């Protein structure tokens, strides 16, 4: 969840 | 786009040193554990960074990038360190308050045994006098070779391959030299990741004996 | 020697093809096993400089590589074969056999996968020589010995691809390509390496003396 | 076991 959030949504 | 110009972005890219201070106290197993994996996290943060700034990799799969950082993310910042360490004989330079010692190692249950790999791999690359842009392709060719996506993945590694021919085609010596140092770079991949299975192995253990803090996106990562 | 008289080399140090003449696709596996490690251990003594290595290092460094070996072996026998593992000539696997097994099914994956990418970058006879001697050479006085001898065969494999008469660029691009799978061959075998031990663990496939010795070593 | 080492020192 975290890593996906890092790569789409910074 | 031209093997200097993906060298130039990798150098760009670069991720700023992480400041972690040296707690108070001599270590203890937990003090030594919580600075290094605090670290790591900070660390794991600004990698994330780093990658979607190598040409090419935000537009791979997100499927495809979250199998490369979840294949690759402990490999890389061994690298890191290393390249760190590189200047600084017997020490692991994990920050700059952070100098650490085969010695100090012995704080923590088995972490000597992973800081005599990554002190002897750190050797091995000084000896072979590793320079910086060459440093820079293979911490990304780490990355990129730890796992349409799959030919873009490909075509990424081949472009990044291609740039680490190219510096070290720079420094002049001969054809058959240029090879050789190409493959004792390469082989090394193998030691660090050695160093990386290792670890990975280390921290999983220590999450189950309670003394890994929660940080989030560590333990994510560790978990696959 | 020359590159060439040390393919040679290991060309003539290279096994005899061996046979094995759910639970009896593990035996089978793990008898095989068996059997290659003893004919591993012939084909390391005859690799140019090995047997002057300290005993300890020639232990240690067939403990640390075997599985690795094993694997690129494998591969080798496979790439003609797509969608196969040519273990055997009577052990021919395919991925549905794999299923039988829990855990099984992954490695198989990963293995016809390498294979895959050996089969694209058409591998050649002679590469596969080096490349297998470098990983058992480049596992985890002597240790000059070992230094040398990795040069020596690392320099045949620069060899080797600079017979094929592609370009200089191709060749250093051909070098590195080979080289990174390896990487992918050791993942393969330390997927490989936990499965059985876990196996062993449980005494779920036998008792064969050597193959206990190098698993016990991790 | 030492089979390994019995075969490292024998053909
Ligand atoms: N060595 C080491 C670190 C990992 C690490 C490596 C490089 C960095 O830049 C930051 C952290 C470690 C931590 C906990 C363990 O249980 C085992 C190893
Ligand atoms: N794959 C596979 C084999 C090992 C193997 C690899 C190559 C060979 O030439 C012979 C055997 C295996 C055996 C038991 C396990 O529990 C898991 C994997």
């Amino acid at each position: 969840h975290k890593l996906v959030q890092l790569l789409t949504t910074t | 786009l031209s093997p200097e110009q993906l060298v130039l972005t990798l150098l760009e890219a670069e991720p700023p040193h992480v400041l972690i201070s040296r707690p108070s106290a001599p270590f203890t197993e937990a003090s030594m554990m919580m600075s290094l994996t605090k670290l790591a996290d900070k660390e794991l943060v600004h990698m994330i960074s780093w990658a979607k700034k190598i040409p090419g990799f935000v537009e791979l799969s997100l499927f495809d990038q979250v199998r490369l950082l979840e294949s690759s993310w402990m490999e890389v910042l061994m690298m890191g360190l290393m390249w760190r360490s590189i200047d600084h004989p017997g020490k692991l330079i994990f920050a700059p308050d952070l100098v650490l010692d085969r010695d100090e190692g012995k704080s923590v249950e088995g972490i000597l045994e992973i800081f005599d790999m990554l002190l002897a791999t750190t050797s091995r690359f000084r000896e072979l006098k590793l320079q910086h842009k060459e440093y820079l392709c293979v911490k990304a060719m780490i990355l990129l070779n730890s796992s349409d996506s799959s030919r873009k993945l490909a075509h990424l590694l081949n472009a990044v391959t291609d740039a680490l021919v190219w510096v070290i085609a720079k420094s002049g010596i001969s054809s058959q030299q240029q090879s050789m140092r190409l493959a004792n770079l390469l082989m090394l991949l193998s030691h660090v990741r050695h160093a990386s299975n290792k670890g990975m192995e280390h921290l999983l253990n220590m999450k189950s004996k309670n003394v890994v803090p929660v940080y989030d996106l560590l333990l994510e990562m560790l978990n696959a």
